[PDB]
């Protein structure tokens, strides 16, 4: 049996981290963000917030393999404005908009009746 | 059929020619009947080409059997191939078999 | 033959197959219990003397680990039961056989094994699951699908093997076979049919689905190209951020059916510096036939990169196709009232006419061609006519399938399918022959207990007037089956013939090899060919060219 | 508040049906994934078998315990059993349930979930009941005994998210829908006719205005005011997978920020 | 199990076709139950 | 030794072989795995086939290509001298 | 950086063929009895009917000012001013072929990602272009 | 006159026509004694076997008879001026991609030929009025005496 | 070999509704296809897990059992 | 496999929530590649699938009896009926990112069958292992840790690829390989060695100081030891006689 | 549910396989090849029940 | 009754047989989706088949629709549901075979024909009813 366990979804193992960022030597104020025990749920909602920004310049995600759930984020801003302050953005706008829904939700709920 | 020749302004233009098809095989006989063009007599069976015009004629033969089979199906396979097959089959002055009367009754070592 | 010629070896493993897209050409998947089982001996030296040392530590219970310390005086210590007396220092000149890791390089095969290219080495991936895992586009080298199929692997065990592998049995060196000078490996199946798509005039990409296909080539330079439409809306081309994939510096010109610099029907096909111009890419291009993309890429930018541009075609078309999607249903195989109404009457018209030939002969005033006899002749005739009819038919049929017809875009791009198919699905399965012949009268006088003694009519002699989407009547049931019978058999036989003529065939021109001097000897030294192929060329560098001398007219010869 | 808008249509203590607009389809997405694969239920995890006579095998009954939803609505009180400090199990990570059905009748005797008993200090808390969804007040049918059989086991129960095993999925098919008249051509309708009369209309179009029969494409909307349709198991009530859902996707989104903000002080 | 049952054989110097579906198998054997290999056509199925 | 021809009336490409080029390295990759000196100054490399890489392109490998005629006659050529174009 | 090419062409008639969001459009010059065009449209984003009148201009840049995979492209910025404002449809291609077609006749061919363009006319009006990257700007 | 070859020259003249961006209205600086003198040395260096003696040296101009008439067609004087437009820098990039191109597609020494053959007409074999296919391939390679269906073309 | 407890394709719980499929089609006179409606079997991946299932435990328990206390 | 001849082994698995979902949140709990239905002409494989769906919505059991008057238009106008497309083409929504597939797929439920053959019992790895009695090679099979079989085929494409020294690691160091004595005035294998005593005779010849060892496979060994007991003496010799 | 039809031998179950044969007392013309003296042959082989 | 006959090949010879009493019987618009069927207009009919449907054996009774299939489809479908995991037997719990497999959750075909009412199909299936997508998504 070569099944690995399920748990290594989004467990984090021994030695690993949540994030790791390196430099792009391909392009300028253009780093690579390696997400480990993600998968689409983050990497399609982060990437996407990061696209509203007008300071951002590239953004793109990929799962190189499904057997492994990690994903890489790669993200290009312009100049003098930081790739890491652009994620920072991104998430805390994905949070507030998520409160927002949570809350909206709630309050329309306690207003039907049937449940 | 259809043959391209040189047209005598210098082009190749196809015009049809009549061709007779035969069943059976006297290549000795034929070729010596008066009205046929000797130089272009061809016979499906290589085995009366060598014994009638030569080694070196049945190796051409050989060879152009081998490729209308391959060619048959529509597959192709680089000359050199068919023809390191061919001068193996005539490398000993006749066309020595595939089996093991052939090329297997040669001197190459009992292990071999 | 059993023991000397041919004999089980250790060090190799077997198991099913399954195709990964998100594999190199040139890696293979290894299952995590074979490559434990599985070991390499690699001899100590001060630059592995630290990572040797480590997997020892590790053990052979966790990978990458060791299952053996050999000493320089032959012994051998079993790291089983060896941990007893704690860590072992290793010494230069030892050897620690440890667990195969990724890139290193084994031979992976498939039998019969009928060519070369069925053993090709590969660069191991250690994955998890019970299977091998390969790229799809070396499965027609293989001869190898995922219905379950089993191959095998064989992992060498010293240096000089192991570079010899590498540097003549490597797939990328492979990509062009010297039996037919044309490349052996292509883009296939799924990315063959998404590449055809994408690069309609019709398929424009929006910026967030452009950035996600130019990061998943792995060579992408950083530089995102201008949209080939800037107003009101930036747009990227299909062939825009295909030609991403394609290595700079590559020029390709091909011409087909009526096409012209401004191809109207967007066909043939013209690259220039590794942009494509024009033309639908499809299997005339990305396949593996002469004079396409991927035998110009090999011969002029190099083995490496040609299987570079393998991988970064399927990342870029297979993520393409994932978000677009392709699909086949029934509605694919009918045809509107219309053109059945035409298939229909096109089948009555030539039973009419086989009707008005059986007539004729019936009166005996039908003349037996020459050469062949009265029955022959009429045969003959009711066959071509019977032929012609599912031809035109089918012609019908296809001419009616929409673009949009999933079973037409594949037999477009050349993925699967053909006419044939499209008509029998479609149309009319035809006539059905046994032996190179009609239905023979099995009874007497009739073929089957149902029609009356000596009947040559189209059904009663096994024409199949119906479609496979229409269904077939029993009568033409069992005539169907018994074609197919006559398939089962020649294909069991064929394969036992074609066998045993090709071990004749490698036996006697085994021991020929072409020497320092240039020529073709055999063991015993006798000259075959004074020089190889008559030129002294190789196939695999052989391209077919035009000689602009022979032909032309005199006047264009002199102009 | 002036951000995703939502707007219930049916609400139902297994179905909930609402509208989200003003949302992005990547969070629209999201939202639903993470309410497939991350939401936090109980289920049984291990199960423990002293006799079993039965004419079907101990994997067969194990396997159909685990499928057994149990209530979680407080599962959130309850621990990891990797994140707490005990040797195999205790009742601060796990709900122990215990089942013993004889076949004292001559007639066939049916085990359901309902003779599921739990044997461990709940602490107050609201979870490990098997939920009955039925008239009779039977559960599942786990099993069928004839005279002389005896099933006699323990089980334990332990929280997980589905992305583990599908048993702790607390949601059933999520319907989600979007431009049901395909104005932002995202789709191209395969026909043989006529497309519009060889495809039905979905029930989602009457809460948008047909097109404009002759306006020109726009091509600068973008897609938002999704249709969705949650359906719960009954482990959570429904309108918890929805709450417990955005709060997951939430708390994934801090733990990046958290990560980061991390590795800028190390 | 079935299948099994109601199998037949046929012993394959004999100068004949016996591997084809002939006519005359009609209604008395499967025209399509056969194995698909050095016994296809040899073993017949009722 | 009538079977070693003279350098001057070598008759053979000058260019290395596939074969060849294989073997060498090969061969040469097993001795620097047996700890042989390596003549060639390293960047940072722990493959032996690597290093050997790194030898040939330099040209240092000291072996000599025996290369045997179908009469038993050898030519002598030198790894430095043959052409690595392939 | 500054017009190669400019002039008014009559649309004579519209191609749809096998696509449904791209149209070959022939179109002849209003000035110019020797100048026609052949060029492909994504009509779903600039529709195109016959006997319209179409300003057909051709760039080396976009950029206002002179400035005679160059560079990363970048979405516009607020404030951002270039020859694309003053048009409607502007589309980016390569000119891959140019042809003698008569004495004075020559046409350049060019592609914008796929969709080909042919501009034939007296030696004299296009002269300035050359054979490389340039901007299609349209306007109704 | 379209035949298999080893050297694509006209791929060679696609790339130094681009590597060197060929005006293509400026005349070039070739003459046509550069040109004529050009190519004839350049069949020279085309070397497939290095004896010093006449046999080998006969059959080495016999072995590229056909490669040098593929090679004078394409580098003919007026279509080098005229068809290619070629600058003196140009052609003589080109001239050393042939020679290097030429030398790279030799056989090389050591190769299992015969093997080779063999696969390579054995494969297409598994994939298979007159006898055809893999009957006639077994009456080809088994030389049989009584073939099925003898013919005689007559001309 | 007795009824799955989930849906397959969704999760929906189904076990609990195999006595209630069997009373409607006995007791009730009703068809198939109401039957599964009446009992909320909305879509088709819930109405095959218990129109196609086949109860093969009753054919099991006519067997005596192997252990009787 | 299916009931038409279709058959294949499973390439990933994925869940829910990754799986492509349609309007109504229905998820496929197989898919296919839609290649394999052109080729193969499998109708029925659609028709079953088609006929599948009607019967499910309608709770009834489709009849698929080859001959009879069953019609795909007819299957069609009740799949129309309950309010599906008449063809089984559904609007699908990709998983990953939840946007529309600009195909639609042909969706629907069919019949599958496991097959016998499993991966678990087929999967198997040799380093070492026990050597057969007679020949000393791997034994065969994979229940008794046998190994795989080099045959003469997978021979001939190493001697096409020129791979000579892999070719003897496979046969010699991968296999039997077994050491032995030679006599140098007679090419047997009959020398005495007593290496503990570091002593060599060939009885016989009445030499001890002409003996070599050759490294040859053991069934090398037993072929020439074979052919010595039916009266053929094959003698092995470190030198050539004759001129090449 | 089990049809039987087979036999049990030392715990095995095994089922006949029915074997094809001709049938016997019915008379066959035959056509010979080229190559013998006999054009054809009438051959019957006769069986007592 | 003399209702039936039984028939074998050597008497089949002498008989003429109608496929179908529903159109070959009678004495003598249509649906275009319908197949093509030949009356063969015959008058002297001696027997009728009691279903055509009964020339297949008991593996190719399980293929539903086998003749909208290729032949050679057929025949592969016959070997491999031989191989296919189901319920051999209801009593597998007291014999004691070398190997056997069972399924924990078999399922009757949704489309399945009516030769397989006899066969215990429906009362020993070997397979199950999943949801199939045929669509291109991830390339594995
Ligand atoms: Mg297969
Ligand atoms: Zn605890
Ligand atoms: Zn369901
Ligand atoms: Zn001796």
């Amino acid at each position: 049996m070569n099944a690995p366990d399920r748990f290594e979804l989004f467990l984090l193992g021994e030695g690993e981290s949540k994030l790791k960022i390196d430099p792009d030597t391909k392009a300028p104020n253009a780093v690579v963000i390696t997400f480990e025990k993600e998968d689409h749920t983050l990497g399609n909602l982060i990437r996407a917030e990061l696209l509203n920004d007008r300071k951002v310049l590239f953004a793109a995600y990929k799962v190189e393999h499904p057997f492994f759930a990690r994903f890489k984020l790669r993200i290009q801003t312009t100049e003098g404005y930081d790739p890491k302050d652009a994620l920072k953005n991104a998430c805390n706008s994905i949070i507030n908009k998520l409160g927002a829904l949570k809350t909206n939700f709630e309050t329309e709920w306690n207003l039907q009746t049937l449940a | 059929y259809d043959r391209k020749v040189p047209s005598p302004t210098g082009e190749y233009v196809k015009e049809p020619e009549w061709v007779l098809e035969t069943d059976g095989v006297n290549l000795s006989e034929v070729m010596t009947v008066p009205g046929i063009d000797p130089t272009r007599i061809y016979t499906n069976s290589f085995i009366d080409i060598m014994e009638v015009l030569g080694i070196e004629a049945g190796r051409a033969a050989l060879y152009k059997e081998v490729y209308n089979v391959i060619a048959s199906d529509g597959s192709y396979v680089n000359y050199r191939h068919m023809a390191l097959l061919v001068d193996v089959m005539t490398t000993q002055g006749g066309l020595t078999s595939v089996t093991r009367h052939g090329f297997n009754r040669s001197n190459t070592g009992a292990l071999m | 033959r059993g023991n000397l010629m041919g004999k089980r070896v250790d060090f190799s493993a077997r198991t099913v197959i399954s195709g990964d897209p998100n594999l190199e050409l040139d890696q293979v998947g290894v299952p995590k219990s074979i490559a434990k089982t599985l070991t390499y001996p690699e001899v100590v030296t001060p630059y592995n003397i630290d990572r040797l040392t480590q997997l020892v530590r590790n053990g052979p219970n966790e990978h990458p680990g060791a299952k053996y310390v050999i000493r320089d005086s032959g012994d051998r210590i079993d790291l089983r039961y060896s941990k007893r007396a704690g860590d072992i220092q290793l010494q230069y000149g030892w050897k620690v056989e440890r667990h195969i890791m990724d890139n290193d390089p084994v031979l992976f095969n498939r039998q019969p094994s009928l060519h070369k290219m069925s053993m090709m080495a590969h660069r191991v991936k250690v994955i998890p699951y019970s299977t091998f895992r390969l790229n799809l586009s070396v499965t027609s080298p293989y001869n190898a699908d995922f219905d379950g199929d089993e191959m095998n692997l064989h992992v060498p065990q010293s240096e000089e093997t192991r570079a010899e592998l590498s540097q003549l049995c490597a797939v990328p060196l492979q990509i062009v076979s010297p039996q037919s000078n044309k490349p052996c490996m292509g883009i296939v199946q799924d990315t063959l049919c998404g590449i055809r798509k994408l690069t309609l005039r019709d398929t424009f990409i929006e910026l967030d689905q452009v950035l996600n296909m130019l990061y998943w080539v792995p060579d992408w330079d950083g530089v995102i190209p201008t949209p080939a439409i800037i107003k009101p809306k930036p747009l990227w081309s299909g062939k825009q951020i295909l030609s991403v994939a394609i290595p700079n510096g590559i020029h390709l010109q091909r011409f087909d059916e009526g096409t012209t610099l401004l191809s109207p029907k967007d066909n043939g096909m013209l690259i220039i510096d590794g942009q494509i111009i024009f033309g639908v890419v499809e299997k005339k291009t990305v396949g593996s036939s002469n004079g396409g993309l991927i035998h110009v890429v090999t011969r002029e930018k190099g083995p490496q990169v040609c299987a570079k541009l393998f991988g970064n075609i399927q990342k870029v078309v297979n993520f393409w196709l994932l978000h677009n999607g392709f699909s086949t249903g029934i509605g694919d195989t009918i045809a509107d009232g219309p053109t059945m109404r035409e298939i229909t009457e096109t089948i009555a018209e030539a039973k009419k006419k086989v009707l008005d030939v059986t007539k004729e002969a019936q009166a005996n005033l039908l003349t037996a061609k020459h050469g062949m006899t009265l029955r022959e002749s009429f045969e003959d005739n009711v066959v071509r006519f019977l032929n012609e009819a599912r031809d035109k038919a089918g012609r019908l049929a296809e001419v009616n399938l929409k673009d949009l017809n999933n079973v037409k875009q594949m037999v477009m791009a050349g993925s699967k399918g053909s006419f044939i198919n499209i008509a029998q699905m479609s149309a009319c399965v035809g006539q059905q022959s046994v032996e190179g012949k009609r239905i023979a009268f099995g009874f007497v006088d009739r073929t089957l207990p149902h029609f009356s003694k000596d009947d040559y009519s189209p059904e009663s002699k096994g024409f199949v007037e119906n479609s496979y989407l229409r269904g077939l009547t029993p009568q033409e049931f069992f005539f169907h089956a018994m074609g197919g019978r006559e398939g089962l058999i020649d294909t069991a036989v064929k394969t036992a013939e074609t066998g045993y003529i090709q071990r004749r065939l490698v036996k006697a021109l085994e021991d020929i090899m072409v020497h320092y001097d240039n020529t073709t000897r055999n063991s015993l030294g006798n000259v075959i060919q004074f020089i190889y192929g008559e030129d002294g060329m190789d196939a695999a560098h052989i391209e077919k060219q035009s000689l602009d001398t022979i032909g032309g007219s005199d006047a264009a010869f002199e102009k | 508040s002036e951000g995703p808008q939502v707007k219930i249509r049916e609400a139902s203590k297994d179905n909930v049906d609402f509208i989200l607009s003003n949302v992005d389809l990547a969070m629209a997405n999201s939202l639903r994934r993470v309410m497939i694969a991350e939401i936090p239920t109980l289920a049984i995890d291990s199960v423990e078998v002293e006799t079993n006579t039965t004419v079907l095998a101990d994997e067969f009954i194990a396997h159909r315990l685990g499928l057994i939803p149990l209530q979680s609505m407080d599962i959130e009180q309850l621990e990891y059993s990797r994140d707490c400090f005990c040797e195999d199990h205790c009742d601060k990570c796990s709900v122990v349930l215990t089942l013993q059905a004889f076949g004292e009748s001559e007639s066939t005797t049916n085990v359901y979930s309902k003779d599921l008993v739990i044997v461990s200090n709940l602490m107050g808390r609201n979870i490990g009941h098997p939920i009955i969804q039925d008239k009779e007040g039977n559960g599942v049918l786990i099993c069928k005994l004839r005279k002389g059989q005896e099933l006699k086991l323990t089980c334990v129960a332990k929280k997980g998210i589905a992305k583990e095993h599908a048993k702790w999925g607390p949601a059933a098919a999520i319907e989600f829908e979007y431009d049901p008249w395909n104005k932002l051509k995202h789709t191209d309708y395969w026909y043989e006719q006529d497309s519009a009369k060889e495809w039905p209309q979905s029930k989602n179009c009457e809460y948008e205005d047909p097109p404009n029969e002759g306006d020109p494409f726009d091509y600068k909307a973008q897609a938002d005011t999704f249709y969705m349709n949650v359906e719960s198991v009954g482990s959570i009530p429904v309108d918890q997978v929805v709450v417990r859902g955005i709060d997951t996707l939430q708390k994934k989104v801090a733990s990046i920020l958290l990560a980061l903000t991390q590795m800028d002080q190390d | 199990t079935l299948s099994h049952l109601r199998r037949t054989n046929t012993p394959i110097g004999k100068l004949a076709k016996p591997r084809q579906l002939h006519n005359t198998h009609w209604g008395l054997v499967c025209p399509a139950e056969t194995p698909e290999g050095q016994a296809c056509g040899l073993v017949k199925n009722l | 030794k009538e079977k070693a021809i003279p350098k001057d009336q070598r008759a053979t490409t000058p260019y290395m072989t596939k074969y060849e080029r294989a073997r060498i390295l090969g061969t040469r990759a097993l001795q620097i795995s047996m700890n042989a000196p390596v003549f060639v100054d390293l960047e940072g490399e722990t493959d032996p086939l690597r290093i050997a890489m790194k030898e040939l392109a330099e040209k240092k490998i000291p072996l000599v290509i025996r290369r045997y005629l179908p009469d038993g006659s050898f030519e002598d050529w030198s790894v430095e001298e043959l052409i690595v174009d392939l | 950086s500054n017009t190669l090419f400019d002039d008014i062409f009559q649309v004579s008639e519209v191609d749809p063929g096998r696509y449904n969001k791209v149209c070959r459009i022939e179109a002849a010059s209003t000035t110019q009895d020797q100048c026609k065009l052949t060029l492909d449209i994504n009509v779903e984003l600039f529709p195109v009917a016959a006997q319209d009148s179409l300003t057909v201009t051709i760039a080396s840049s976009l950029n206002l000012e002179d400035t005679p995979a160059t560079r990363s492209w970048r979405p516009p910025q607020a404030g951002d001013r270039s020859l694309a404002d003053d048009y409607d449809y502007v589309m980016y291609g390569t000119a891959y072929k140019f042809e003698e077609v008569s004495k004075d006749l020559i046409a350049v061919y060019y592609s914008f990602g796929g969709l080909l363009m042919r501009l034939e006319g007296n030696y004299r009006n296009l002269n300035n272009l050359k054979q490389e990257n340039a901007y299609l700007l349209i306007r109704r | 006159a379209n035949w298999p070859l080893p050297v694509n020259i006209r791929r060679i003249i696609q790339n130094a026509q681009q590597t060197f961006h060929i005006d293509h209205t400026k005349p070039s600086d070739l003459t046509i004694k550069d040109i004529v003198l050009g190519v004839k040395d350049l069949q020279e260096n085309l070397l497939v076997l290095r004896g010093k003696n006449e046999i080998i040296q006969n059959a080495q101009r016999d072995a590229v008879t056909l490669f040098c008439c593929l090679l004078r067609s394409r580098l003919a004087t007026r279509r080098v001026l005229q068809e290619y437009r070629l600058t003196k820098q140009a052609f003589d990039w080109v001239l050393s991609n042939i020679e290097a191109q030429f030398l790279r597609s030799v056989v090389h020494p050591g190769e299992m030929v015969g093997v080779l053959a063999a696969q390579s007409i054995g494969e297409p074999a598994t994939q298979m009025k007159v006898t055809s296919g893999v009957p006639r391939l077994k009456e080809i390679l088994n030389v049989a005496k009584n073939m099925k269906t003898p013919s005689l073309t007559v001309y | 070999m007795i009824v799955p407890v989930r849906c397959f394709s969704c999760g929906k719980v189904v076990g609990d509704k195999w006595e209630s499929y069997l009373n409607l089609l006995q007791e009730d006179e009703l068809d198939e296809g109401t039957a599964l409606s009446r009992l909320g079997l909305k879509r088709y991946c819930c109405r095959r897990m218990i129109l196609t299932h086949v109860d093969l435990i009753e054919k099991f328990l006519r067997y005596n059992p192997l252990e009787k206390r | 496999a299916s009931r038409h001849g279709q058959k294949g082994t499973i390439g990933i698995t994925y869940r829910r929530e990754d799986m492509p979902f349609t309007a109504e949140g229905i998820v496929p709990d197989l898919i296919i590649n839609p290649h394999a239905i052109p080729s193969r002409m499998t109708v029925a494989h659609l028709i079953e699938c088609l006929l599948s769906k009607v019967a499910a919505l309608s709770g009834n059991e489709g009849d698929a009896s080859p001959f009879t008057d069953i019609t795909v238009e007819g299957i069609s106008k009740l799949l129309r009926e309950h309010g599906y497309q008449s063809r089984g083409f559904e609007v699908m929504y990709n998983g990953h990112t939840g946007k529309k597939l600009m195909a639609q797929i042909f969706f629907g439920p069919t019949y599958y069958q496991r097959l016998r053959h499993m991966v678990d019992d087929k999967i198997h790895a040799r380093a070492r292992g026990p050597m057969q009695v007679l020949t000393r090679q791997p034994v065969e099979g994979r229940s008794r840790d046998g190994g795989l079989r080099f045959g003469e085929m997978e021979r001939d494409c190493m001697i096409a690829h020129g791979a000579a020294s892999f070719l003897k690691e496979r046969l010699m160091e991968a296999s039997d390989a077994f050491r032995v004595h030679i006599c140098g005035i007679c090419g047997l294998m009959t020398v005495i060695a007593k290496l503990n005593h570091n002593q060599f005779e060939c009885k016989g010849c009445d030499n001890k100081i002409d003996i070599y060892q050759i490294h040859i496979p053991y069934a090398a060994k037993l072929l020439f030891q074979e052919l010595m007991a039916m009266n053929i003496t094959p003698r092995l010799y470190t030198d050539r006689s004759r001129d090449f | 549910f089990d049809m039987g039809g087979y036999f049990i031998i030392n715990g095995s179950e095994k089922v006949l396989i029915a074997q094809e044969r001709s049938a016997g007392n019915i008379v066959q013309v035959f056509k010979k090849a080229a190559p013998s003296p006999i054009s054809h042959v009438a051959e019957i082989r006769s069986a007592l029940e | 009754e003399g209702l039936v006959e039984y028939i074998d090949a050597e008497e089949e010879e002498s008989i003429l047989i109608a496929m179908q009493p529903e159109d070959l019987e009678p004495a003598e618009d249509v649906d275009p989706a319908k197949r093509i069927r030949v009356s063969h207009h015959a008058t002297t009919f001696t027997h009728c088949e009691i279903h055509p449907s009964m020339i297949l054996g008991v593996a190719a009774s399980i293929i539903p629709f086998p003749d909208h299939n290729q032949s050679p489809r057929n025949t592969y479908q016959s070997a491999m549901g031989k191989q296919a995991m189901g319920v051999f037997l209801t009593n597998y719990n007291v014999r004691m075979d070398t190997m056997a497999n069972i399924l924990y959750y078999p399922q009757k075909p949704l489309g399945t024909t009516r030769a397989m009412e006899y066969l215990k199909f429906r009362e020993l299936p070997a397979g199950q009813n999943a949801i199939v997508a045929i669509a291109c998504y991830s390339g594995y």
